[PDB]
RNA sequence: GAGUACGACCACACUUGAGUGAAAACACCAUAUCCCGUCCGAUUUGUGAAGUUAAGCACUCAAGGCUCAGUUAGUACUGAGGUCAGUGAUGACUCGGGAACCCUGAGUGCCGUACUCU
RNA sequence: GGGCGGCAUAUCUGUUACACGACAACGCAGGUGUCCUAAGGCGAGCUCAGUGGGAAAUCUCACGUAGAACACAAGCGUAAAAGCUUGCUUGAUUAACGAUUUCCAGUACGAAUCGAGACUGCGAAAGCAAGGCCAGCGAUCCUUUGCG
RNA sequence: GAUACUUUAAAUGUGCAAACAAACCGGCCUUAGCCAAC
């Protein structure tokens, strides 16, 4: 009501964690980014220049554009009763490579290398069995379960 | 006086449901792009245009062949 | 009095990087030496890091990775000897040499040595270089000089000098060069020239020489029986021992 | 022991503080020149006004200034001068006594002396380049000092 | 098994106190006509090589810290339920999720490129 | 209730606020209509607040994870610096109607982010800089100046 | 701290992905794009 800044309410948001303050690093300036892949927008807060706003601090999108120091990502945003695509300009310190295709990649890496080795003949590996299926328990440990006088 | 609330407004955002956002292969602009490559990509379309209408004209001539 | 590093200071105690807790590196200056344009998507980027210590000067050239720095091409001053040089080694003279020898190693490496002689004539004079920024472009690495200080007359430079003379891309001005005058803003290749093939070096142990004639400064060359008048001349013919085996190192 | 640990005369160490702006510091100023052969520096207080002229002498000016400041103490001071950290100093209230001919434009001023002892290898923690802390062992202890004023300069420490 | 130069991760690597250090190197160290800079050749810059492991450094050894487990503990808290109990504060129960400090056990850097020595 | 008082009428920080975002009260505690040719830009050198031992406020040595400073309120951030001293400078200019964020009707205004071109500054170089990060401001019509 | 500010840290939340205009494996064409060059 009576302030509404574009930085409003970031006290935690925008703060270093404990022990790890500094400026980025070797690692960061060193990552290749290109347009089509997916990245992590998360602000870092020793930095300043070209920070995003507060509400893209934890989203993950889409780069459609590469400049010297910036990048371009499109970030869904639900308004009313639709979802709008954003494009937001921030510099590279602010973005992270995602992970989120991980599981999928490897997936398909691991079908080519099943469809490899039936062509070729080679024995298959043995496929993993059910956990939830019955069998006959040998118990080494047998006890009793009780509520005792000392238990209170 | 200057009553505020939020209470009945999710409900109406969901009767008409929240739609999806549009695919990203639709709307794919390239205005405001970093220029350099812009004006590269500009050049390559153009002669992949003549191509396409070399390779009408080739594939027109072969039926009228056979 | 209350001790300072009680239990509650190590608890809040961050330490810094290593290599700056042992006092080697600008992680600053770092940054923005390894920096590039994101539009160049990774492309190849080199730096020629000079480090002279005590009895030895170093020189490489680097290319930076995630996992770790490569260095394509490396040189020292201490293997002069077997083109012929000796009891003069860390000064602005082998300077020059070990940039020179490092750049005709790189080029021979990277197959373009006939191409880019650079300046078979010696002499200290000014030349921009030729880059893409401002026929087939040389090849081009920046200077790296750690924490050393830019002073005029710096034997950084002198190296600096060696591989633009041995034909390699290095930005630069002509500003920290020996003969350079700051009011005038011009530079005295004759002076130059001077430092560059030792003739201070020559004054100078003729001065020792003839007031130690009276009744240990310069004594491997007392002892050795060096005389002036050639020290030029043997760094001449050094030039050309490099220019012709770029590659023939110490022995065993 | 090993000779690498030789007690030297780091430096020494000349301040008057005037702690006036006028015509007197600048006598005080000219005086110190006259002596010491290096141009001394001004001191502001914490303000923005001069108030103290000082110097560091370093070398056989060094050692030949001390002998001369110690032959007016009479080579006697007291043991709580003396601090940890290896250091002493005193003061001299005629200048002219220092054997400096006496001149009326200026007068006399009460001059202070302090000096600064170590071995060699300190240049480890003043280094731009890999600056460490020196170990403790090549430390120089209060005990240490007053055992090197004799035999070196020798005096009493009347206690 | 070591050293140097450039490094990635940035305390299992830090702080304090001791002992050992083959050869190579690194370093203290000598010096000030020239390039260059200071109140001061201290720092820095140039040119050197007599001496020394005394310090820096590396390794090993004892305490605060740091890192990974265990306990604390199915405890504190919490999503869902009742025409549940209680004047109420609050509490237990039913279907699920599930900590932290303290205390205690273990260890005390690791991975690259280039060139060198025993 | 209205009047009196006040501004909760443009506008910023911490809280209210319930670990994405959003969220009210004449709710709470505080700020703003200015100031700066340097208190703007860049390169280099240096380390601060404070504590302990010495010397007829100042000089000296050790320690010192920021406990100081950054025009002004507050919060974040920063140590071979983003603080302090110093050298040179005017990027606080121009910028083909480029794109975007915040408010939001996804209108404008104010503020801000990523850019392309000119002319330049500082630096050996990589680089950095089109004000002092984030509050400090204004339609139609009319008047007036510059430009072709 | 004072005499609630905070290292740690839930439950309930919240962004993205999970093969048909997409992605994987090898020819070739073009660019007055990057790179010393390809
Ligand atoms: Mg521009
Ligand atoms: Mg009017």
């Amino acid at each position: 009501v009576h302030s509404y800044g574009y930085k409003s309410g970031t006290r935690h948001l925008f703060a270093k964690k404990f022990r790890k303050h500094g400026v980025p690093s070797v690692s960061t300036i060193l990552t290749n980014i290109k347009v089509g892949d997916y990245v992590d927008v998360v602000a870092d807060s020793a930095v300043r220049e070209g920070m995003p706003h507060k509400y893209y601090h934890g989203r993950t999108g889409i780069v459609w554009n590469v400049t010297p120091r910036g990048v371009g990502v499109i970030i869904n945003k639900p308004v009313r009763t639709r979802t709008l695509r954003k494009r937001i300009c921030v510099r590279f310190e602010h973005v992270r490579k995602s992970r989120c295709q991980e599981a999928f990649k490897a997936k398909e890496h691991q079908f080519q290398a099943y469809l490899a080795a039936k062509k070729a003949g080679k024995a298959l590996p043995p496929l993993q069995k059910s956990s939830r299926l019955g069998g006959i328990v040998r118990p080494k440990n047998v006890e009793v379960l009780a509520r005792r006088v000392a238990d209170y | 006086s200057k009553n505020h609330t939020n209470h009945n407004q999710s409900s109406k955002n969901h009767r008409n449901g929240i739609k999806g956002p549009v695919p990203l292969h639709l709307h794919n602009s390239k205005r405001g792009s970093w220029l350099p490559a812009l004006v590269n990509a500009r050049r390559v379309r153009k002669h992949n245009q003549k191509a396409a209408l070399k390779k009408r004209r080739e594939r027109i001539a072969a039926f009228a062949a056979k | 009095v209350k001790v300072v590093k009680n239990k509650a200071y190590f608890k809040r105690f961050q330490v810094k990087y290593r290599r700056r807790r042992e006092g080697k590196t600008d992680y600053h200056a770092r940054r923005q030496m390894v920096l590039q344009d994101k539009t160049k998507f990774g492309s190849p980027k080199y730096r020629l890091v000079v480090r002279i210590t005590n009895k030895d000067i170093i020189a490489q050239i680097v290319q930076a990775k995630i996992v770790g720095d490569e260095v394509v091409m490396a040189a020292y001053a201490h293997e002069l000897p077997a083109f012929g040089i000796e009891h003069g080694l860390t000064n602005y003279a082998a300077a020059y040499a070990t940039g020179l020898l490092l750049a005709r190693r790189t080029l021979a490496k990277l197959g373009i040595a006939d191409k880019f002689q650079g300046a078979k004539e010696a002499d200290g004079s000014y030349s921009a270089v030729r880059t893409k920024k401002d026929e087939r472009f040389p090849f081009k690495a920046i200077l790296d000089v750690g924490l050393a200080r830019t002073t005029t007359g710096a034997r950084v430079f002198g190296v600096l000098k060696g591989a633009v003379d041995g034909g390699m891309a290095v930005p630069h001005r002509p500003n920290r060069f020996p003969g350079y005058n700051k009011e005038k803003s011009s530079l005295d290749a004759k002076v130059h020239r001077d430092r560059i093939f030792g003739k201070h070096v020559a004054d100078y142990l003729k001065q020792v020489k003839e007031e130690a004639s009276s009744n240990v400064q310069f004594s491997k060359y007392m002892a050795a029986k060096v005389l002036p008048e050639s020290i030029e001349g043997m760094y001449k013919k050094a030039h050309a021992a490099i220019r012709a085996d770029p590659s023939k190192s110490l022995p065993k | 022991a090993n000779p690498m640990r030789e007690i030297v005369v780091k430096k020494l160490c000349i301040n008057i503080c005037v702690g006036e702006s006028g015509d007197r510091l600048t006598r005080a100023s000219k005086v110190l020149e006259q002596l010491c052969e290096q141009t001394p520096v001004l001191s502001r207080a914490r303000r923005n006004e001069k108030i103290a002229v000082h110097c560091t002498v370093r070398g056989k000016k060094a050692e030949e200034l001390l002998e001369k400041g110690l032959k007016v103490k009479e080579f006697e001071l007291k043991s709580y001068n003396f601090a940890d950290t290896g250091s002493f100093g005193f003061g001299i209230d005629e200048h002219i006594d220092l054997g400096i001919k006496y001149d009326p434009s200026t007068g006399i001023y009460g001059m202070d002396f302090y000096v600064v002892l170590g071995r060699r290898g300190e240049r480890v923690a003043h280094r731009k380049r890999k600056c460490s802390r020196v170990g403790h062992s090549h430390h120089v202890t209060k005990e240490e000092a007053m055992k090197w004023f004799e035999k070196v300069h020798d005096g009493i420490i009347f206690q």
